[PDB]
């Protein structure tokens, strides 16, 4: 019979609000905790409980996620045994039936339409510039990796820093001193090799006084 | 009355019982009649045109309905837009309305001079699929009674099928070139649904990347948001407008909506939630792509530790390393690769609406699927606002990691963290900024612009 | 976007509301709590329905977010309810009354207008109004 | 000579501590916290400046 | 205000039950008793709603107006 | 008011789940309206006769 | 062969068993027993008849066939001064109108007078609408259980006229009768669709382009029939919606018959080829027979020319072209056959109606 | 009418319960919501709860979707194929209109829907040729309000 007791003295409180009660302020504030017992009541009419749900593995709220997770990688899925980073433009394909005689083709992404139909499946990438295969990276060295890195990274800093400068000073990159050349292309194309090992090598001093000067 | 130089109600002529020539009679609108419809703002020589009232007589109904394909003109939509309409009254206004003012000279566009109409969403894909050659469940063909079907609702004549038994199967490609026998044109170009990008994966039909239309005949490929797009310069229906006219055009826009929005009654389009998740083997190769490029951007910073950041010459360090963080953090075209593998892309609806250009574009299905990535505001990442040398309370000071600076690994479907969703509501509000400044920005260059060149 | 129209989705827009002469407020009649439902819904009660939607093709109604809606769930009560009016008039000074204005004197009544269904100046509870209706009748020079 | 405009839900307000019921039954909102003012027939809220 | 007599969705009439379910379901939250910890699938079968995803979702999730006033 | 060694508080099983109480906690404490309704208390109270 | 086979009708029942269901039932209602009036799942199974003909079935099943309801007479609302002000004239019609009712009078007129003496908030349940007309009511037409809404303490509700209005369920859904609970082709083989390769499709073999189904089940649920008398109550819906497809075809068949006479239902054209256009324009249809016509139309001439058929939203018709190389009356003819072969299809599901559930 | 998502939308259809689309068990939906309107405006929540309330309607539950809350697509999908539906939430629909089954399965479920008060009745105004005119300029009186302009 809390309705009848709630509500009727809610009104008898509220009548003597307007003729000033004098004992208003203690019967309103117990009515307070009374009403608010009668509102968990009509609270426990709309509430239901709590609810999530549960993770089989810890039976707890799931917690489970597909979300990202940083994982560092090794640097030979970036750079090759060289030091020149991967391009994975060239797919590699494997047939569905052994019976097919090709089962493999290694095309761009123009001559995939031309030459690829259902009859293969798309394989792991292959890189165009060191012909390993995407899935099989961990085949290259790591500690030649990082040694050849060391020595792009070194030399492409060079010639960076020297891309107008030069080592003995004043631009001058058209065949004076040693700038530029000692012949052909060995300034930028790194591959003709023993050419920048000796000439970095002659202004490795000049290199080191630089960087230092730079970070100060 | 002409008589009496004065307007009468019309309840109170019981005695006239007729009227004499010389009087003008205010008769209610009728289906047929010209109307004027106009949508604020009016920034285009299209956003107002004549259209013919369809007067809806369901007391139940008090919108302005129009066909979707008609909203290129007023750059409409649906989500709660008001336009104006008025229908003239006037002899010399009707006139006109109807001679210079119908919506038929605003096909193509006077901007572009490309069409402005074309098919959109429902009926971009909907083209698609009918053209289409093969269906999940066979080749695409329909019997004699659904090919039938199909020109139920355009409005035109209907072909003839007295030569096709009711177990006869009609290709796809059959029915829409009955359909454009009437204004028949030839087009060859490569559908929107053939791309490159895709191409390494997924098995595209070679009767698919082809589309080709000899004399109104559909004899190769499919149809997609290039060939009967709104806006496709060189589509099908700019073509039709070329040789027919601009009526023309707007006709075989609506034939031909009408018979790919039918063709979908029966074989159905949907977009679900597994639509757009990954597979767990390609899910564990997206967070390999992601890893190696944050493997580069910590390469990059292990080189600032060092000082072996060189900047060329007419930039700071600073600017050169955000520079060459920007350039690390770039997603390789290689993260296409999990997203295809988890799509099957004849059944795929979001795949669908993306490759055929029905909606949306491939940032749009990376984005929900493989990775938001870095956050770019005005081509630079998240600068430090929270504090010297803080982007955020969540980040250390002078934080090296790129997560610190916007770039964010989740994808939408995986779930954003809270600092990677605050970095996204700073590109989100930016952009929200942006449309509010375009708005009242260019409100004084076209006054201006009038002004000059009115005369 | 959400916040924008999470704040004027139609709902119980005040438990009061029948004690009320409020303008241009609207009362829906059944609300649902989400069956995915927020933190947010502890404290605010939800404004809306858990309606079955179906993510299709059909007929091109919904193009450009459009949706198209069975009639069925709109007659059983699916987003109705009462959208409430205020007309308030003050009387300028004592030259002014509320009462049927009578025909004899007028000088000045409105063309065309009912002038009807008025009892004691006012339209009666209950009564349907229209467009060429007279509401709460006044006069003036008296 | 003056009066001051009372916030509802205020300790100067006549529904500060009425109960929930007696709120219902004045033709206030049981469930709503107040925060506002009723002036001339409008209901104003003073905003976070 | 109340449960709707029919089921918006598809006109199942769960206004027949609906009184009955209200108190089930309280008398289920004492047992179990911050949201919903509950699963009512056995108390919806019990009064015979089909497995029909309109009325269950309608049933379990209409306010009630005698509960927030 | 030396707490205990944060090396033994058992946290492993703490879900996110169990954090919306902490937010819950901290709604009730402010209350999500109180702060505009004391600060006019305030005004009444000590302001306006100041 | 025979058209519709067994049926199987299981109504829908309170389950006592579970304690909280029994325990609240008593506790508010006092009940004890099932409800007089309960929902039956009606599923049905159709054999050598066409898509057409069964979707139309449910269609009209669903809306199209003529229902009642409790609506309350203008005026009927009492304004009054005391009634409770939240229990609005609007409110308590939409719940009065989709109370299910199976009334077999329609002079019977309810009437609901509820006063809240006291300090609680007091509901209002199906079971206070007395009865003030003509014929008293030895079985009840609606379930006592029903919350019609709540009085405030103090407060009254008096709602004096609740009659019985006729109506179909297209106009007004309060009259809708029979909820679609299932629908399937028995002669289509079905993929397992809890496979990931078929999880995209709808998991019939066949695509519905090239598909003609002439095996189908059909499930429908009927909200409140009789509980003695569930199998006379489904007797009666299924041969009431045979009798209204029956009766709107013939309606059709006269705008056939009449076709030398003029009428702006029916229109023919001899156009080019020997070929005659038949335009039948009907107001106020549906799909259910547009579609019948279509598809018996195309069987009966599977070499027609085109035959189609469209009901815009708004125009409100139903709008059938037929093309075929055959003159006027030749292709008049086709089609008044064609209708006799729906009205002996639908005759011959009465039949098996009559038949089967007895 | 709009989603908690942030999905407007204008309703243009009426259909009665037979021309609405419905699944093999007869559910049907009470809006039809076009799949482009997710492509573009990357609306995913409004799927994810589409596809949690799936679940939640069968097993009779209401979960919590609060934001930031751990969530995997994957497992809810996996939950709804435990709860005896697809591991997508697509079903085999029937067209309303002529019975004819989809030949895709169509993705159909419960979404929170809330109504804008942005009425069309309000909204919609005409006027004829004549009415109140400004005294100044002479011209119709500005707006709805005015009766006029
Ligand atoms: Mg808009
Ligand atoms: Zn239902």
């Amino acid at each position: 019979k809390t309705s009848t007791l709630i509500y009727l003295r809610a009104y008898e409180l509220f009548l003597k609000y307007l003729q000033n009660a004098p004992n208003f302020n203690s019967e309103l504030a117990e009515f307070k905790t009374y009403e608010n017992a009668y509102g968990e009541q009509k609270a426990l009419l709309a509430q239901q409980g709590f609810y999530n749900i549960f993770d089989p593995n810890t039976g707890r709220a799931d917690q489970r996620t597909r979300l990202f997770e940083y994982k560092r990688l090794p640097i030979s899925t970036l750079y090759d045994e060289r030091g020149l980073p991967h391009k994975w433009t060239i797919y590699v394909y494997k047939a569905v039936d052994s019976s097919q005689k090709p089962a493999e083709i290694e095309v761009t992404r123009k001559d995939v339409i031309k030459k690829i139909d259902n009859h293969y499946a798309l394989a792991d990438l292959r890189c165009s510039v060191c012909h390993v295969l995407q899935h099989e990276v961990g085949q290259l060295n790591i500690k030649k990796v990082q040694t050849a890195l060391k020595a792009s990274l070194e030399f492409n800093t060079f010639y960076a820093f020297y891309e107008s400068r030069c080592p003995k000073g004043g631009l001058h990159d058209f065949q004076d001193k040693k700038c530029v050349k000692c012949g052909l292309f060995t300034y930028i194309i790194y591959d003709h090799l023993s050419q920048p090992e000796l000439v970095h090598d002659y202004y490795n001093n000049y290199k080191d006084q630089y960087d230092k000067e730079k970070m100060s | 009355k002409q008589i009496t130089q004065s307007v009468h109600d019309i309840e109170g002529l019981k005695q006239d019982f007729r009227l004499e020539v010389g009087d003008i009679l205010y008769r209610d609108v009728v289906t047929g009649d010209v109307a004027f419809f106009n949508r604020q703002p009016s920034l285009e020589r299209s956003s107002i045109g004549v259209h013919r009232i369809v007067v809806l007589e369901n007391p139940k109904i008090s919108t302005f309905q129009m066909n979707v394909s008609a909203c290129a003109w007023y750059n409409a939509d649906f989500d709660g837009d008001q336009m104006n309409l008025w229908v003239p009254w006037s002899v010399m206004s009707r006139v006109e309305a109807e001679l210079l003012c119908s919506v038929r000279n605003w096909f193509i566009s006077t901007k572009s001079s490309g069409p402005v109409n074309g098919q959109v969403q429902d009926s971009t894909v909907g083209s698609f699929l009918l053209t289409r050659t093969n269906t999940p469940m066979g080749k695409n063909v329909m019997n004699k009674l659904h090919a039938m079907g199909l020109f139920q609702t355009t409005q035109t004549d209907p072909p003839c099928f007295a030569n096709y038994s009711p177990t006869d199967l009609l290709d796809g490609k059959s029915v829409v070139s009955m359909l454009l026998r009437q204004t028949p044109i030839n087009y060859q170009r490569a559908p929107t649904w053939y791309s490159e990008v895709y191409a390494p994966y997924m098995h595209y039909n070679k009767q698919d990347i082809s589309t080709q239309i000899r004399n109104g005949e559909l004899i190769e490929g499919v149809l997609d948001k290039k060939a009967v797009g709104a806006g496709s310069s060189g589509g099908i229906y700019h073509l039709i407008s070329r040789r027919y006219g601009p009526q023309q055009a707007l006709k075989m826009i609506f034939a031909t909506q009408q018979l790919a929005l039918n063709y979908v009654r029966n074989a159905g389009f949907t977009v679900s939630t597994a639509d757009m998740l990954l597979t767990p083997e390609a899910h564990q190769e997206v967070q390999e792509i992601i890893n190696e490029l944050l493997l580069e951007s910590e390469e990059i910073n292990n080189r600032l530790l060092h000082g072996d950041i060189m900047p060329p010459i007419g930039l700071t360090t600073h600017d050169f390393y955000e520079k060459l963080q920007l350039n690390a953090l770039k997603f390789p075209d290689r993260i296409l690769k999990p997203i295809m593998n988890s799509i099957n892309p004849e059944t795929n609806g979001l795949f669908q609406m993306v490759a055929t250009g029905a909606k949306g574009s491939n940032p749009n299905m990376i984005h929900i699927m493989a990775g938001i990535g870095q956050i770019e505001i005005n081509t630079q990442r998240i600068q430090p606002q929270f504090s010297f040398g803080r982007t955020l309370v969540y980040y250390p000071r002078f934080a090296l990691e790129a997560q610190a600076y916007g770039f964010i690994c989740n994808s939408y479907i995986a779930g954003l963290t809270s600092p990677e969703f605050i970095f996204g509501e700073m590109n989100g509000r930016f952009d929200l900024i942006n449309k509010a400044l375009s708005t009242s920005s260019t409100g004084y260059a076209n006054r201006k612009a009038i002004f000059g060149l009115q005369s | 976007y959400e916040t924008n129209q999470g704040r004027q989705t139609g709902g119980w827009y005040c438990f009061s509301w029948p004690y009320r002469v409020d303008m241009n407020r609207f009362f829906q009649f059944y609300n649902e709590m989400p069956l995915v439902k927020t933190i947010a819904h502890n404290y605010v009660i939800p404004n809306g329905l858990n309606t079955i939607v179906a993510y299709m093709i059909y007929g091109g109604y919904n193009q450009e977010d459009s949706v198209i809606v069975s009639q069925s769930f709109i007659d059983r009560g699916g987003f109705a309810g009462t959208f409430y009016r205020e007309e308030k008039v003050e009387l300028e000074s004592d030259i002014e009354s509320f009462g049927k204005p009578d025909p004899l004197i007028t000088k000045n009544l409105k063309p065309g207008a009912n002038y009807e269904k008025l009892v004691d100046g006012f339209v009666p509870v209950g009564t349907v109004v229209k467009k060429g209706d007279i509401i709460i009748g006044k006069v003036a020079k008296i | 000579v003056s009066t001051f405009p009372i916030m509802r839900g205020s300790n100067r307000c006549h529904t500060h501590h009425l109960s929930k019921t007696a709120k219902k039954e004045i033709g206030e909102d049981p469930n709503e916290p107040g925060g506002y003012f009723i002036a001339r027939g409008g209901e104003w809220v003073v905003d976070l400046l | 205000m109340l449960i709707p007599v029919v089921c918006f969705t598809c006109g199942f009439p769960i206004g027949t039950y609906a009184a009955i379910f209200d108190k089930a379901r309280t008398e289920y939250i004492k047992t179990k008793m911050a949201s919903l910890q509950i699963e009512l699938k056995d108390l919806i079968t019990a009064l015979g709603i089909p497995m029909r995803v309109c009325c269950r979702t309608h049933l379990i999730t209409t306010l009630d107006y005698r509960k927030y006033y | 008011i030396t707490y205990g060694p944060i090396e033994t508080v058992d946290n492993e099983e703490l879900t996110e789940a169990d954090m919306l109480s902490f937010i819950s906690a901290a709604v009730n404490s402010t209350g999500l309206i109180g702060y505009n309704i004391k600060s006019f208390d305030d005004l009444m109270d000590n302001g306006i006769p100041q | 062969e025979k058209i519709f086979q067994n049926v199987e009708i299981k109504p829908f029942l309170i389950d006592f068993s579970n304690l909280f269901i029994k325990n609240a039932a008593k506790k508010l209602f006092q009940l004890e027993e099932q409800l007089p009036l309960v929902p039956v799942n009606v599923v049905m199974d159709f054999k050598g008849i066409s898509r057409a003909a069964v979707h139309g079935l449910s269609r009209v099943l669903q809306d199209e066939i003529p229902n009642y309801m409790l609506d309350i007479k203008p005026g009927g609302y009492k304004i009054e001064d005391s009634t409770d002000l939240f229990m609005t004239e609007q409110f308590i019609r939409n719940r009065i109108n989709f109370i299910p009712i199976y009334a077999k009078n329609e002079t019977l007129v309810f009437a609901l007078r509820s006063l809240n003496n006291s300090c609680e908030v007091k509901t209002i349940y199906s079971r206070d609408l007395i009865q003030v007309a003509g014929p008293k009511l030895k079985y009840p037409i609606f379930n006592p259980t029903f919350e019609i809404g709540f009085l405030q303490p103090g407060k009254s509700l008096i709602i004096e006229d609740i009659y019985i209005k006729k109506g179909i369920g297209r106009k007004h859904a309060a009259f809708n009768l029979a909820v679609k609970t299932h629908f399937s082709h028995l002669d289509i083989e079905q993929y397992p669709t809890d496979k990931k390769e078929y999880m995209a499709l709808s998991g019939y073999k066949q695509s519905s382009m090239t598909s003609d189904p002439r095996h189908h089940r059909l499930g429908l649920c009927f909200p409140a029939v009789p509980l003695p008398h569930i199998n006379q109550a489904v007797r009666t819906y299924l041969k009431n919606a045979c009798r209204i497809i029956i009766g709107r075809i013939q309606s059709i068949q006269k705008i056939y018959e009449n076709f030398e006479e003029p009428q702006p239902e029916l229109v023919l054209f001899s156009m080019d080829e020997e070929k005659t256009k038949a335009i039948i324009t009907i107001k106020d249809e549906t799909h259910t027979i547009g579609n019948l016509l279509k598809t018996y139309i195309y069987e009966m001439i599977p070499d027609i020319s085109f035959v189609g058929y469209q009901c815009v939203p708004h125009k409100q018709e139903m709008v059938l072209t037929i093309i075929h190389k055959a003159s006027q009356e030749d292709l008049i003819t086709l089609l008044e056959k064609s209708i006799q072969n729906i009205i002996q299809t639908f005759q011959i599901l009465e039949k098996n109606v009559d038949e089967l559930i007895a | 009418m709009s989603s908690r998502s942030g999905n407007k939308g204008i309703a243009a259809l009426a259909l009665p319960t037979s021309d609405m689309p419905f699944t093999e068990d007869g559910l049907q939906p009470d809006l039809i919501v076009n799949p482009h309107s997710h492509p573009s405006r990357m609306t995913n929540g409004q799927m994810i709860e589409t596809t949690v309330g799936l679940a939640n309607a069968l097993q009779g539950v209401v979960t919590d979707g609060t934001a930031f809350l751990p969530i995997n697509v994957q497992l809810l999908s996996e939950r709804l194929a435990q709860e005896g539906l697809r591991f997508n939430g697509c079903q085999k629909m029937f067209n309303g209109q002529t019975g004819e089954y989809f030949d895709a399965a169509i993705f159909i479920g419960p979404t929170y829907h809330q109504r804008l008060q942005k009425f069309v009745l309000d909204d919609r105004y005409a006027v004829a040729s004549y009415g109140p005119t400004d005294a100044l300029t002479g011209q119709p009186l500005d707006g709805k309000r005015s009766h006029g302009g």
